[PDB]
């Protein structure tokens, strides 16, 4: 790896100096170089990969969104016949995408998940490797769809398992699990009224643990649940 | 459009 | 070049994909594919050119100047000592800058400049033959700094006098030379009142000539006049 | 703060 000779803490560094110049796709290779030193990562260190490769994996599915949705024009029963450049680059983009949730993957499984043996920690890379399958689920059309989308279920699922056991309910990594589980069984899962139940219970649940909070817990968790009932808005 | 997941920390 | 193998029509609309998926890198990659291919642009293709390459740089120009205020900040009488880790991070990025300049500047050279004979084309390779020393003049410390102002200087002036003798006061790529060398004028050359000179006898000069045109052309030409009067705004 | 430079196309 190009980043095997730099000190894990400069990579650090580096990745922060990044993110303030909105230079995402070095911020993750940073922090993937951070995490290929092999030791276990701090919370603010986990937020440092998950920021990268979010907006990295993000810009992908908003660019792979316009090209599908160009191709699936071209394809209406009427439209012109355009040859084979809409659909290259649509696979074009879409494998990048796929390589960079292989790479996110990657790190879970050799060894981030593992090690992770505290509720905060592994709940977080648990709910990655559902994000990152989830992320594969959006743009698989083949044998493997059906398999990709069993593994994200089986991610989110072990962690809402070790959540429900181990946070109390307005934590905010178990919020923002069940928020994104509940747009797994939406909008990938074909199970709107799974997805609408855990929305409800979820916040639900979170509404009446708030009394125990902080001024400053409670500003974090409040955000995740408007988005809950954002979505709640948006399915019912 | 499409639900909203879980955003930057 | 990776796109050796790629029609220079494939090329072309897949520059207008990237365009639309928001992926400016892929955009250059492609046009430079187009270049190479040897033929001359036409006036939209020399458009795809210039966004592709101007949505990159003006990423690392951004990042670059992020980068580059922390980098002084650390450096302020009184900071603590933070190591290599700022200096090494803006120089990789101003490397990457550098790079997309001399690309470009490459391009322009072999051999875009040299079969351009319709003013239209010249001013336009001239004018980004210009812009790109400028960038390249933002970040410039060394000997050289003296060397780049003066090639950007001089191949804005060979397009400003193309231009005067070629093109009426309200064509809108005479309008945005002279609104680049303008702004290299005040803020590469330390040169305000040439700026403020320049600025206000382009707007003066095209005011007078708006009568001349179709509704659609006096939409463009009065939306670059109105930048010049935003930056006479800010300068005085 | 900065000068306005020739927009995109
Ligand atoms: S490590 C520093 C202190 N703790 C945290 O930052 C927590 C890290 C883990 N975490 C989350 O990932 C949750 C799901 C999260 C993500 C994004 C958020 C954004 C906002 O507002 C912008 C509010 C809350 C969250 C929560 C919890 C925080
Ligand atoms: S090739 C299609 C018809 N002609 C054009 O598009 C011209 C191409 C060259 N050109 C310019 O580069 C000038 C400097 C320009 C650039 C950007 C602009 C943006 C806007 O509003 C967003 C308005 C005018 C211009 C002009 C002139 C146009
Ligand atoms: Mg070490
Ligand atoms: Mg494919
Ligand atoms: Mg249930
Ligand atoms: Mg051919
Ligand atoms: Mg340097
Ligand atoms: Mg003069």
């Amino acid at each position: 790896g190009a980043m095997g000779s730099m000190e894990r803490a400069s990579l650090i560094q580096k990745a922060k100096l990044a993110e303030q110049a909105e230079r995402y796709e070095d911020m993750a290779a940073f922090m993937k170089g951070a995490v290929e030193k092999g030791e276990e990562l701090s919370c603010e260190e986990r937020n440092l990969l998950s920021v990268a490769y979010k907006n990295v994996v993000g810009g992908q599915r908003a660019a792979w969104r316009v090209l599908s949705s160009i191709e699936q024009k071209s394809n209406e029963e009427g439209s012109e016949e355009k040859g084979p450049e809409v659909r290259e680059y649509r696979e074009k983009v879409e494998t990048e995408l796929q390589g960079v949730c292989d790479t996110v993957l990657g790190l879970l499984d050799s060894h981030l998940i593992k090690e992770a043996g505290d509720a905060e920690s592994r709940v977080f890379y648990l709910k990655m490797k559902g994000d990152y399958y989830r992320y594969l689920a959006e743009v698989a059309t083949g044998d493997d769809k059906k398999r990709i989308i069993d593994s994200a279920r089986s991610a989110y699922q072990e962690a809402m398992d070790i959540s429900k056991k181990e946070m109390p309910p307005t934590n905010p990594i178990r919020l923002g699990l069940a928020l994104n589980f509940s747009v797994f069984h939406y909008e990938i899962a074909n199970s709107p009224e799974e997805a609408i139940s855990l929305a409800k219970t979820t916040f639900d649940e979170a509404m009446a643990d708030l009394h125990t909070l902080s001024e400053d817990s409670y500003k974090d968790s409040t955000l995740i649940m408007q988005l809950l009932r954002d979505n709640l808005t948006l399915w019912t | 459009q499409r639900s909203t997941s879980t955003p930057n920390v």
